RNA sequence: CUAAAUACCGGCACGAGACCGAUAGUCAACAAGUACCGUAAGGGAAAGUUGAAAAGAACUUUGAAGAGAGAGUUCAAGAGGGCGUGAAACCGUUAAGAGGUAAACGGGUGGGGUCCGCGCAGUCCGCCCGGAGGAUUCAACCCGGCGGCGCGGUCCGGCCGU
RNA sequence: GGGACGCUACGCCGCGACGAGUAGGAGGGCCGCUGCGGUGAGCCUUGAAGCCUAGGGCGCGGGCCCGGGUGGAGCCGCCGC
């Protein structure tokens, strides 16, 4: 919407919201990110700290796929499974655990964030934290390391 | 002559919202007759928060809500929310409740029914409490967003943790001179 | 329902008209044809609407039933007073008030009957 | 003999010489409508004595005269038959006014759907 | 140029809640009127027809 | 509607075609209406006309009942001219009066071999819908 | 060695447009890469519209003729051959007004024109009284139809339940 | 225990105070142009657009509607884009 825009209130104003004094030139300033250890030092330090400079390893031939580790914390972990077995399993006097396979559900790493609820668990992770365990061992469960 | 400043004489507020849906503005007609003739300040809170904007009335989690009513108003006592009342996946038990919201999420409605509650809107609000008596009101985290972290005081300061603006977080995005301590100076 | 349908009906409808800093609207039940809430024909369960006669001679009352709200040509149904000036008026006057059918336009089609049965009157 | 209003107030008006455009009489290419200056150096823009005087919210008509005919009434472009029976509520305090592409046999059409509704028309006898 | 932005993409659930409110509207009688359709004679604006 | 895919239904486009027809598609398109008694004989609705028939003038300032032939085909004009359809000059000379040949209905035809052929193929599809039609 | 998915401002034939409308849109809507310019490489325009149909003004008269005056065509020559509509700058003529501090302008009046108000005997509308009139005429009952409401204190039966 | 108006609630009404302005910013335009989707049982050879106008007027204003002349074939109002 053209008609919406600043430019038709603009019409019959001679600067046109540019001043007087300094008026629109073309590239006061420079082109770009010009002048980081120049003119434009202070934008680039009050603002952007740690813009200059190298630090750390390289890496040739990185590929993100050797590095693919989803996490998942106690939060959602019975999120997982559907709502049916949670019932059931706080139901059954037996005490059959069911088992929640964190790799069937697309994530590897499990982290001890959140509260369990007071029922056995049996989980099945390709890793797992130290707190995660802890979590899972005061309720009564078991970790499972699957590849 | 009066040596009076205009600079500030116009107090900046919203009369009215800036949504053009036709639901909002009945529910708003149906407030406005209750602020100007009831004597409670209720009518006076939700009315100037049904003008707000969709940050200024952030969705207020239902975990939340329970957390709020684990410490309510000493127990039959209403919820009321300006916002949408949205789902929390990592709460496991929810009892039955009185909740008063513009919009409710369709899991939340499911599991707040499950429970034995009721979910009310705010013309049945009006009808069931008119002046709000019974009631507690309830908003959602209203820093809780993203954007307040970029907010406050400037990065590459002193004491001014702040997250600054990156395409992408890396070893090599803005982990140099302004952040190290060997390379430069560091605050 | 009413309120719903006029926050629709206020501005973007066939009925209405603006020009010449004013407002008005050509709905068929509209009596005072201003463009409001009260007056809006099409929008309330009970209208009333006057008209002039067929014939010329009388004016013909345009009454609006509660059965067939979404079925108009059943909800319309229309009586014609051909009588004197001071019975017209009466009639009208008795079938709103007396019948508590909508009661706040009882003086508004006095008033269109009063002019419609002056227009049919012959000219000087 | 014509068709009086109810009331017929005072009409006041502040000004109603045409506010003109700045230097509008030393050029041709320089038209009448009004152009607010924002020259620098512009005698027009800053107020100064004996110039030309630039239209202010000072100058608005009393709300209750406003858009009022001399007559009393106020103008409604009509451009048919059926646009007439609108103001036959509107009778004593609103006038219509027949469009100037209205046919002449359209016009004379007009005229005494008025005339029995009593309704004052600006321009009756427009072509004849 | 060729390459302006001539077209417009929708949330489908957007897209679906526009129609549902387009059929909502259409079986009130008041609405329909200010369309300007002449159909007052109609004896059921929800006009339902045998499938002959 | 027009559902063909290659059929133009531009206006400048339609126009090209009509005014820079090539001459044998100009006698198509100055088809005339045959006259009411012909109607049911023939079974054919409008045909090209030639130089030799009978016209009767319909619309125009030289409408009337008056039986006039045809004088010549003037195919780059779209006129054709007819017998009596004339105006006078300033001079004293006669001049033919172009019509057009839409307001033209032909009341005797110019038979021929050529002319007869197109008269049962006219006929001919002119039956077939009614044929497959019923 | 090897097709398919792929590209295509050249060419052939198409269809279409929330595009532009003769200083716009391709340079080129027209005898346009033409007229024209430069030795050459190359540069490169301007230019659409009578009328429905020429029915394109027969004939008379002045002038050597160009050009007119009559007459005629057309619905219209106030469309008369670069002719639809014909603005402004500018010029010619008619009417009015004015004129030694260049002209022009703002505010306030006054005078003169211009047409308009179709004003030239100044408002009607209700309520009551009077008397002159003229009706098929009022209230109240009977019959039929329609509508509204009902807390019918809760009548009966249907239909639905976000 | 038988009765005036009202209320396009984005509407109407009542109180007080104030009104400068360059650069610059914001809001309201029933200010204006062009085209598209709707809409006015819209206007129109008994005269559209365009143009001229010593007329009547409206709006503070951008501008707009009638009256007269010319013109001969299209044009506009409202809701959005």
């Amino acid at each position: 919407p053209s008609r919406l825009r600043k430019t038709r209130k603009l019409r019959g104003h001679v600067s046109h919201g540019h001043g007087r004094i300094g008026k629109h030139r073309k590239h006061p300033g420079g082109r770009g990110n010009a002048g980081g250890m120049h003119h434009h030092r202070i934008n680039f330090d009050k603002y952007h700290p740690g813009y200059f400079g190298k630090v750390g390893m390289r890496h040739y031939h990185l590929k993100r796929n050797q590095s693919f580790c989803p996490t998942v914390n106690l939060d959602k972990l019975w999120t997982l499974v559907s709502e049916q077995t949670r019932v059931n399993a706080a139901k059954n006097k037996t005490g059959a655990a069911p088992i929640i396979d964190v790799v069937r559900s697309g994530y590897y790493k499990v982290l001890g964030k959140g509260k369990l609820p007071k029922q056995p668990v049996i989980v099945k992770a390709k890793f797992f934290s130290r707190r995660a365990e802890e979590k899972i061992k005061g309720v009564g469960g078991a970790c499972v390391l699957v590849a | 002559g009066v040596d009076i400043r205009h600079n500030k004489d116009r107090k900046v507020r919203r009369k009215e919202p800036k949504s053009q849906d036709i639901y909002l503005r009945l529910l708003v007609k149906l407030y406005r007759f209750l602020a100007r003739r009831t004597n409670s300040t209720f009518n006076q809170v939700v009315l100037k928060r049904l003008f707000m904007s969709r940050t200024n009335r952030p969705p207020l989690s239902l975990s939340r809500m329970i957390r709020k009513m684990k410490l309510p108003g000493r127990e039959n006592k209403t919820a009321v929310v300006v916002g949408t009342v949205t789902d929390d996946v990592r709460v496991q038990e929810v009892p039955k409740l009185k909740v008063c919201a513009l919009r409710v999420t369709s899991r939340a409605r499911s599991r707040i029914l499950k429970a034995g509650g009721k979910i009310l809107t705010f013309d049945q609000l009006a009808l069931d409490s008119p002046k709000g008596r019974g009631t507690v009101l309830l908003s959602g985290p209203r820093k809780g967003r993203e954007v307040y972290r970029h907010f406050g005081k400037a990065p590459g300061t002193p004491h001014s943790h702040t997250k600054p603006y990156v395409r992408s977080k890396g070893r090599k995005f803005e982990r140099a001179r302004g952040r190290r301590a060997s390379r430069g100076y560091k605050n | 329902s009413a309120h719903l349908q006029w926050m629709v009906v206020r501005n973007c409808s066939s009925f209405l008209i603006k020009r010449n800093k004013q407002t008005y609207s050509t709905e068929p039940n509209n009596l005072k044809a201003r463009n409001s809430f009260r007056y809006n024909g099409l929008i309330h369960r009970k209208t009333v609407g006057v008209e002039p006669a067929a014939d010329g001679k009388g004016v013909v009352v345009v009454m609006k039933r509660r059965s067939g709200q979404r079925k108009p040509a059943t909800s319309y149904v229309r009586t014609t007073i051909n009588k004197n000036a001071r019975a017209t008026l009466s009639s009208i006057r008795h079938m709103i008030r007396k019948n508590k059918y909508h009661p706040d336009l009882r003086m508004a089609a006095i008033r269109r009957a009063s002019a419609i049965l002056r227009s049919q009157k012959p000219v000087m | 003999a014509a068709l009086r209003p109810l009331v017929k107030p005072k009409i006041v008006k502040k000004r109603t010489k045409k506010f003109i455009r700045h230097q509008s009489d030393r050029y041709v290419k320089i038209k009448r409508n009004w152009r607010k200056p924002r020259g620098i150096d512009n005698r027009v823009r800053r107020r100064f004595k004996g110039q030309i005087l630039m239209p202010n919210i000072g100058y608005g008509s009393n709300k209750k005269t406003k858009h009022m005919l001399p007559s009393g009434f106020r103008k409604f472009l009509v451009h048919n038959v059926k646009e007439l029976e609108v103001l036959l509520m509107c009778n004593k305090s609103y006038c219509a006014e027949i469009a100037h592409n209205v046919s002449s046999k359209n016009r004379k059409a007009i005229v005494e759907r008025a005339a029995q509704l009593a309704i004052r028309v600006t321009n009756p006898n427009a072509r004849l | 140029k060729t390459w302006r932005r001539w077209h417009r993409r929708v949330n489908t659930t957007q897209k679906r809640y526009a129609i549902c409110s387009a059929l909502a509207a259409s079986a009130l009688p008041a609405l329909v009127m200010s369309k300007g359709h002449r159909i007052e004679e109609v004896p059921e604006l929800p006009l339902v027809v045998e499938d002959k | 509607m027009k559902f063909n895919p290659f059929v133009t239904s531009d206006r400048s486009k339609n126009r090209k075609r009509h005014f820079n027809a090539p001459s044998h598609i100009r006698r198509k398109i100055m088809s005339s209406p045959l006259s009411k008694e012909l109607r049911q004989k023939y079974n054919v609705r409008s045909m090209p006309i030639r130089k030799d028939d009978e016209v009767q003038v319909v619309r125009g300032h030289y409408k009337g009942q008056q039986i006039g032939k045809v004088v010549q085909v003037y195919r780059k004009k779209y006129v054709i001219y007819i017998e009596r359809v004339q105006r006078e000059k300033a001079n004293g000379t006669t001049v033919h009066v172009g019509i057009h040949p839409s307001k033209v209905v032909i009341t005797r035809l110019k038979l021929d071999k050529d002319r007869k052929k197109i008269l049962e193929r006219k006929a001919k599809s002119r039956q077939v819908g009614k044929e497959k039609g019923k």
